[PDB]
């Protein structure tokens, strides 16, 4: 009896979870109209999680979406199980954050955010026991990068002793979307740090590669890559929803993949990955599940975790298993390489098996690495933060909505300090 | 209670693939069996680019 | 509701607004008369019952242009109070169009922009379509230009000029006039799009193998850039790209805030068939200097910071890798100090084809928007004609006697200095 | 993928290409508009809804022979910036054709080469055809084949030229322009296959008995072997040769890439029912002086590399059978220290016949293109007939003024020269 | 449970190894769909040796199907029974070797010895306990001479202990299919010597001698050829995938046959060939095939075993059958003529019964021999090495891909070395 309030902002973040709330109602077996049609008993017994039950038996996620422009909500509006969500609940914007960091932030932030807040406040007093507050949202961006940091700092005053799971997509390295992507990017990690608890790291980069050497896809759009980070979503909190004989909530990760506050910055993995042409050819059995778990192919951020040691790592299986299989080939992966994992910890490896696998497939897992690899990815936003803050360029915006140099040179300092331990902590 | 919806409704956006119609990523993540009308396809082909050889 | 408002000034400005309403109307299915048989509040005005009202003005001195849209297909279409015109001309003078007849009719201009203004719910920027070799585009553009900044402060004014090409121009006084242009231009408009005859010239030469173009041919495609540049608004893809979000991704600098213009998929009817048109086609044609809109050369230049606006069937994989191919080239060259130069943007609605046009429906095109060093080549020479004329006083007499006096050619002169002194600072490795 | 552009300079190359492309648009069934009523990806881009465009520009400075293809039956098979012309053609002057007219055009050939080059995902060579008895052929040919090499390094460029006769030539200056090409085709193609006249108007006399051929009749079974040496790429074989394995077999040296041909099956319609076509007997003929398609004499030097390419209904084991029997002659001479000679490849598609073509239909063919020390006959006829009219400077004033110097005539003799050396110095016993 | 890696090279490898996945599929009774349809209970008690078990009943080869050209895997794919195997097996790449040697070994194979050695690794660990690896390649070309061999030497280094099997075609000594054969087989070769440990050498031209006079087939294709080398394929594990008499698994021929390190070049023949037309004349008796067995005309190497003396010999009978049978004209064949035998091993034949015999035969044998006259195939290569390499013709492709012409006199030297050991053998 356990609750997670779902929190989303930007184009980035409302795409995702029109794929997310479509992934987790299908499990479920609920109906875009809300109608509940399944044939399962073991879905109804743990739906609270993330739905409130209503009169007639509709089912309404605990969404709050969140952004400064109608665009967005509009593709909800319209998009396949967008009808689903409370219409109170979309709280809306009209002037846009325009891609700034500092118009969703702080000038035109503070109109909105004592309007969300208000709607978030509803939502977590009708619930009784609280797990954590899950955002999903983008760094690059402004509309939910801006107006979302500044949130996810004010629910963690309201709420200190609740969990925080972010999935923010990632600035990629090898191409880029927008022109102030390091700008919005560093001025928000230094912000995730001090509030969020665990974060997810995503980028596109990844997400398009792993949809070509293991998919074998040549036209990804983007719900086909929401699907996959959607996934890993439901992979986290598939615990919650679902039985299992070894159970890990979101708060056994958080003591598990975290060793210091500030080391919370994850990789995700989704196991049963495979091309339809390769589709029947595979076994699906435990040791060819880790095989993918395990491969730098397979993971959804920029960092080749080949580079840096895993300081801690998470495994969320879902299926009918065996328990020495679970246990044997993560124990494998301690033996083969050890180079890659870190001395001074001994059994790196966090897992747990829920016996209720998604739709269709007969067994999954997802994956959370704690790797020091990650900092591969941080240096490189800062190094695009100095090479653009010494000539101050694209500067006089961001001064223009009340911003001064002194938490840019904050935020570089903070950004440097972070990666600084990571690469202490792996020699 | 909605009001009219905005931005148009562009049909047919993103187009369904050649080489079979794929709009969605449901049987990768659903793990459904392949037809027996569509299963020559992926026998002559091994990429969703079509018929290369 | 998102909208954006339209000011046409200028001889230049009507004849592209022609052009650019006439794009307008067949996207939204909008009738001539003004009658469809939800989307149209970016630039349609709903009144009644089944009229669309265009959100735009035609501001000019010379009654003979605005007469003829009052008179041809489109009479039902525009408000007659928006059609607003003038005694007699400006007649290529910065002084009259600023000064004297300049003030006697932008009062009545702010009194239907405040109407346009006041009729709209959410305002997101401003158009303006201006030529500054004349002085109605170029004098009374700076002064309603100038008023607009005092009455609608911090809002986006999206700037659509077209320039003196090198080689062509048909004024005389074009010298003058641009360079009395820039020192409103400059600190007033924020978002400035060159345009250039002779470089569209160019383009509908070889692209649309048409050996005699004429100046409907020129604007219908500048038609097909601005509304490139606005169907984000009007229509839902991909990745959306707001004006503000077009404001804050280009203008690194306060006055470093010019940008080029590149519509890449120019083709035949008959030239249509025989290319596949792919979005890495399409995109390295845009990169093309030959597809340039303003004869300059982008590779003496550095690229700054650019945008690519993406229509109709693109996936947004290969346009991620398309951006990855031009950057590895190195003849496209960036500055040092901005790794990420791009800014993308896919919409879904493939581009209308006007009947009786010369453009071919093509399934996928993109529109380039790019803040380069290589614009400082287009100043610096209008910098050098202007230094020549001004030197024995030429045409000076005419530009004195309405008004001015000798100390704003030194002014305007020591502004436009500082933008080349800019160009060049901005631009240098460090 | 594979895939192959095929660049024709030179009237001469046109008419070999009007050859070509009508045999291979009927080899995967392509219609003459365009449109198939797999394989087509070597020569033909897959456009749009079902069409097909030529991966081949046509470009020839003279707007005569250009202009007779945009107005033929392929009027809609090729793009139409593909064929590309000019003002004025090079008039049997190589120093028109590569120094003061050549420049205008090879920057325009080179810009829809990198638009060819992009749209291949793979591309093996490139087919450059060309005639050194013309201006065009040989100085435009020479322009862009130096550009190809820097512009695409390491990338295997196939020369496929023609050489005067030692009896008919259809010019004076052909001497000329044929020691001058010789110093740029030695350096830059990497693989070179010779064709001359009067070779393959004795082909036409014995083989096909036809008594007064034209260009159309030699070209046509040009075209025949142009399609068997890149039938591997297009159709499956027990044994395929690429065009990178037809380099790396048959060149011995970098400065010996010079090569003959010939066919096999040439037999008429009326003959065709009494001969017996075996692999054995088309073997013998192909190896016959008659059966080569360069008027030199094998027996006088010695074959160096064979490379033999079958099509049709023919099975592995008696093409070993055949190649042992040609070994064990005697009057048929193999280098000493080269004793594996022969490159065999079978494609399974039997050769197209054109209708209204001479040849008759054939189950199996024969195209052996091989190396040898017998072509450095070729070279000294050649230099021979230049030297004479180098001797007290005929014809040097036209090429002296149009930008060429004196000097470097001599520089092409001692490079035509060196040559001679090379052959006599590669055939010498060890 | 002792299970094999096959690996198939070039144009050469991956049309023979394709003949060789029917003559093993259909004795272990796997239809061209890739389910069971056999009715014997033998033949699924061992197909973990050649098989991987896939979902619904399906198996799949462990063959990693390897070139550099796209034409022969779609060639490979699209004929009969070539929808069993995994398309992610199917590792290839664009450019192609052209017959060069140095293009596959050090140019072109380098960007594709990754992803061979990221696939042959995932069928090694996935699988229990490795017998050895097994490849099928050309001599002649470049394709399966180059990159085929560097992917030996690499094997070799990362398992060590494994057996390595290698069946390779050789140049003929009367035809050339190709020009630089003499190239491709001496650099070949000389890797071949300290990597791999057995090498069935095959000539394609003692296969048309085979095919014209003894089978009597006037057309004698590919198809053929493939046909006769994918039987001894499968005469060489036949005791391995079913039981036998008396055991012979690979390794057991290893000893022994290889009386020293360098000695490890065998060649083949299968005896029971009678012509179509001459069927019912012979009697499948166990002397009717030690006749034809060590018989000059069946052996399928060019060379001749009457010009040499025979180090160590080996025949694997298939069938039910008696076992003294299997012993006397085994003693008889050394007795009747020892002049071409060797004097100081005595009983130099080895000899092994599997009671399955192949399909349509109830008598069969694959002998392997190791004759001191397989020198002669390597010296009529040694002999127009020297002659090429003197002029260094044909040799600025090879130094052109960073080979220099000093590994060219080091693999002479070694040509000329393993025919200096065979030739004081026979004495
Ligand atoms: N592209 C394009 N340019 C135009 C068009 N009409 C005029 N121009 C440009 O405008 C310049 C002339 O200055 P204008 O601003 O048009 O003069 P004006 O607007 O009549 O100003 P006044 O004469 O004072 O009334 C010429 O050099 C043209 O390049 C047009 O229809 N299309
Ligand atoms: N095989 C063949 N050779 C041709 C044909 N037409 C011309 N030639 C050869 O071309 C040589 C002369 O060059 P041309 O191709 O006629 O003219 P060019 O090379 O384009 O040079 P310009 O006339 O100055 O443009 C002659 O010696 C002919 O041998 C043809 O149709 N077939
Ligand atoms: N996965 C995914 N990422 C997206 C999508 N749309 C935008 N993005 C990412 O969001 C980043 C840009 O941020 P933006 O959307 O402008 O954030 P916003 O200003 O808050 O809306 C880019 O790096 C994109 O990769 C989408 O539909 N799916
Ligand atoms: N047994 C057999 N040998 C073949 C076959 N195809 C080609 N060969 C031999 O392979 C040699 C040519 O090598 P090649 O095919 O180019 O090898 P690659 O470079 O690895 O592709 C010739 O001498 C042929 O004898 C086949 O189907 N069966
Ligand atoms: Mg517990
Ligand atoms: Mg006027
Ligand atoms: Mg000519």
């Amino acid at each position: 009896m356990r609750e997670i309030v779902h929190i989303q902002g930007g184009q980035c973040g409302n795409q995702i979870g029109a794929k997310f709330w479509e992934v987790v109602s299908d499990e479920h077996g609920i109906d875009p109209t809300g109608t509940y049609h399944g044939d399962s008993d073991l879905q109804l017994e743990r739906i609270n999680v993330y739905f409130n039950e209503a009169t007639g038996g509709r089912y309404v996620p605990r969404a709050i979406l969140m952004d400064l422009e109608p665009g967005t909500m509009d593709s909800v509006r319209s998009g396949p199980y967008g009808q689903i969500f409370r219409p109170d609940n979309f709280v809306f914007g009209q002037t846009g954050a325009g891609n700034n960091w500092a118009k969703g932030h702080y000038t035109e932030g503070a109109e909105l955010i004592d309007s969300v807040l208000d709607v978030v406040r509803k939502e977590a007093e009708s619930c009784d026991c609280l797990q954590g507050f899950q955002v999903c949202h983008s760094l690059g961006g402004g509309t939910g990068s801006g107006m979302g940091t500044l949130l996810i700092s004010k629910i963690r005053e309201e709420y200190p002793d609740r969990m925080m799971l972010t999935f923010s997509v990632v600035p990629s390295p090898k191409v880029s979307d927008t022109v102030v992507e390091p700008y919005n990017a560093t001025l928000s990690v230094h912000q995730l740090v001090e509030n969020a608890d665990e974060c997810m790291v995503l980028d596109n980069e990844a997400l398009y590669d792993i949809c070509f050497r293991t998919l074998k896809l040549t036209t990804p759009t983007f719900g086909d890559l929401n699907h996959l980070i959607s996934a890993v979503m439901s992979g986290i909190t598939c615990c919650l929803r679902f039985p299992g004989q070894l159970n890990a909530d979101l708060r056994k990760l958080a003591v598990n993949l975290i060793p210091f506050p500030r080391l919370h910055f994850f990789m995700v993995g989704f196991t049963p990955l495979t091309s339809r042409g390769s589709q029947q050819y595979r076994a699906l059995t435990v040791p060819e599940l880790t095989q993918q778990m395990w491969d730098a192919k397979n993971m959804m951020c920029a960092a080749d975790p080949r580079h840096g040691r895993y300081l801690t790592a998470s495994a969320l299986f879902r299926g009918r298993m065996s328990t020495k299989e679970v246990d044997e080939q993560m124990l494998n992966v301690q033996n083969k390489n050890s180079s890659y994992f870190v001395e001074w910890i001994p059994n790196n490896v966090k897992s747990s098996v829920c016996d209720i696998p998604p739709k269709g497939l007969k067994m999954s897992a997802t994956f959370i690495g704690n790797s020091t690899a990650i900092q591969e990815m941080f240096k490189r936003v800062s190094e695009q933060f100095t090479a653009m803050f010494r000539r101050k360029a694209f500067l006089h915006w961001y001064t223009g909505e009340g911003m001064d140099e002194m938490e840019f040179t904050e935020a570089e300092s903070n950004m440097n300090d972070l990666v600084s331990e990571y690469q202490q902590y792996q020699d | 209670d909605w009001g009219p919806r905005t931005k148009r409704s562009v049909p047919d956006m993103p187009k369904p693939n050649a080489f079979d119609g794929r709009t969605d990523l449901y049987a990768h993540m659903q793990y459904r069996p392949l037809s027996n009308g569509e299963q020559g396809k992926y026998a002559k082909a091994f990429d969703d680019r079509g018929t290369r050889g | 509701m998102r909208e954006v408002i339209s000011i046409h000034i200028g001889q230049a400005g009507i004849q592209v607004g022609n052009a650019c309403w006439e794009l307008y109307c067949l996207e939204h299915g909008i009738q001539p008369d003004g009658q469809m048989p939800d989307a149209f509040n970016t630039f349609f005005s709903e009144t009644g019952a089944g009229k669309h009202v265009p959100r735009c003005i035609f501001l000019d001195l010379e009654p003979t242009v605005v007469d003829e849209v009052r008179t041809g297909t489109y009479r039902q279409l525009f408000h007659p109070e928006q059609l607003i015109s003038g005694k007699e001309d400006a007649a290529n003078n910065f002084a009259r169009g600023h000064y004297t007849i300049g003030k006697e009719i932008v009062d009545l201009a702010l009194d239907r922009i405040r109407k346009l203004a006041d009729n709209c719910t959410g305002l997101q920027g401003f158009l303006v379509f201006n030529a500054v070799g004349g002085g109605t585009g170029s004098g009374l553009g700076s002064l309603l230009l100038e008023r607009l900044s005092v009455d609608y402060g911090k809002k986006s004014k999206l700037g659509f000029t077209v320039y003196p090409s090198p080689q062509v121009s048909t004024a005389v006084v074009e010298p003058y006039n641009s360079v009395l242009s820039t020192h409103s231009l400059l600190e007033h408009t924020d978002v400035a799009v060159m345009l250039d005859n002779e470089a569209i010239y160019d383009i509908c030469r070889r692209s649309l193998d048409i050996e005699r173009p004429t100046y409907t041919n020129l604007n219908r495609l500048i038609a097909q850039v601005i509304s490139s540049l606005t169907a984000s608004l009007r229509f839902d893809g991909a990745l959306n790209v707001d004006i503000t979000e077009f404001q804050t991704n280009l203008v690194p600098y306060p006055r470093i805030h010019f940008m080029l213009s590149s519509y890449a998929p120019i083709i035949s009817a008959e030239k249509a068939y025989h290319e596949q048109l792919s979005v890495a086609e399409i995109t390295n044609a845009a990169f093309e200097p030959a597809s340039m809109m303003v004869k300059c050369d982008p590779r003496h230049g550095k690229y700054m910071a650019c945008c690519l606006m993406y229509r109709g069937d693109v996936v947004p994989k290969d346009v991620n890798a398309s951006v990855a191919t031009i950057k590895t080239k190195r003849t496209i060259q960036f500055v040092d100090w901005c790794p990420t130069g791009f800014k993308c943007g896919i919409n879904y609605q493939p581009p209308t084809v006007v009947p009786g046009g010369d453009l071919a429906k093509v399934q996928r095109a993109v529109c380039m928007i790019s803040n380069s060093t290589a614009i400082g080549e287009i100043f610096s020479r209008l910098d050098h004609k202007f230094d020549l004329m001004y030197a024995k006083r030429a045409f000076v007499h005419w530009y004195v006697g309405e008004g001015m006096e000798e100390g704003e050619f030194s002014e305007a002169r020591e502004d436009l200095a500082a933008l080349e002194k800019d160009f060049e600072e901005v631009g240098a490795e460090s």
